[PDB]
């Protein structure tokens, strides 16, 4: 198989000592993590300023943002990172706000299998909610066949004029094993996010998530990636999976976990090309 | 299962 040893020649390359993840080991921080194992590096997570004084530790989430070129500006670049767990919903909020982020895309349920993926960290339809300092409300929800989108309006509570529209693209259908067994819903719906996304003025960086933040949520960012370079470069542009795998494991660990994941990038890619052709 | 890993299976 050439999709077995292309990926497990990566799955090999992360069998070593990686960059230090020291943040993340904070006794502190522990309950900050979904999984005892899988942490942000250190020079790449995203920290937190501002917090309430009275906390000795409050900079840190389980999230590393993630550029696709080393020169990217922050409304060409992702921020990978899990679900919310009960307690780290108001440190979610505060680190939108800080990045300025503007779109949100969630891969999985708030519950799979009688595990919680993320805890709701949005306000039900037309309801305002308080996270902490930041107040969230949801605007209008529009459904489509494999998602839900959520206009949210975010502001923080005592400034005024800080309040900006974050668009919750929560794709609802990915089965609970495996992939999707073809991409075309996968390809609609991050054809929606990136028309949203590039419409934004200086938006800061997608907001990507899955329960650990890095199998489905790298499987949705390297798609995105590669179909990116096709729509600026053409579908005969060269096309280097494994070295875009490379370049966001490089900045946040273990990003697309399964060979099946592996083969449907490569497929999303060929059906995105496909699509250019006959339309 | 009950290592507290995650396992992406």
């Amino acid at each position: 198989s050439g999709f077995w040893e292309e990926f497990e020649t990566l799955q090999q390359q992360e069998c070593k000592l990686l960059y230090s993840r020291k943040e993340g080991q904070r006794q502190e921080n522990k309950n900050k993590n979904r999984y005892k194992n899988i942490l942000p590096f250190d020079h790449t997570r995203v920290v937190l300023h501002d917090g309430d004084p009275n906390e000795p530790v409050s900079d840190y989430i389980n999230a590393n943002i993630i550029m696709p070129e080393f020169g990217s500006s922050g409304k060409k670049s992702y921020i990978a990172t899990q679900g919310c767990l009960q307690n780290t919903v108001n440190d979610f909020w505060r680190m939108v706000f800080q990045e300025n982020s503007r779109v949100i895309v969630m891969t999985t349920k708030e519950v799979e299998r009688g595990k919680s993926k993320c805890v709701k960290y949005w306000p039900d339809e037309y309801a305002l909610k308080e996270y902490g300092v930041m107040r969230v409300r949801n605007v209008k929800e529009s459904a489509a066949h494999d998602y839900t989108l959520r206009e949210l309006k975010l502001s923080k509570v005592g400034q005024g004029n800080t309040e900006r529209t974050v668009w919750q693209y929560h794709f609802r259908t990915w089965p609970d094993h495996g992939v999707p067994s073809d991409p075309g819903g996968v390809l609609d719906f991050l054809e929606e996010v990136h028309h949203k996304q590039e419409s934004i003025m200086d938006a800061g960086p997608v907001v990507v998530h899955s329960s650990a933040g890095i199998g489905r949520t790298g499987t949705f960012i390297v798609i995105d990636i590669l179909i990116d370079i096709i729509r600026e470069k053409g579908v005969d542009c060269d096309i280097d999976v494994p070295k875009t795998i490379q370049m966001v494991r490089s900045q946040r660990s273990g990003m697309v976990q399964t060979e099946a994941q592996y083969r449907f990038i490569y497929m999303a890619v060929q059906h995105y090309i496909e699509t250019l052709q006959r339309r | 299962k009950g290592s507290g890993d995650y396992m992406p299976m």
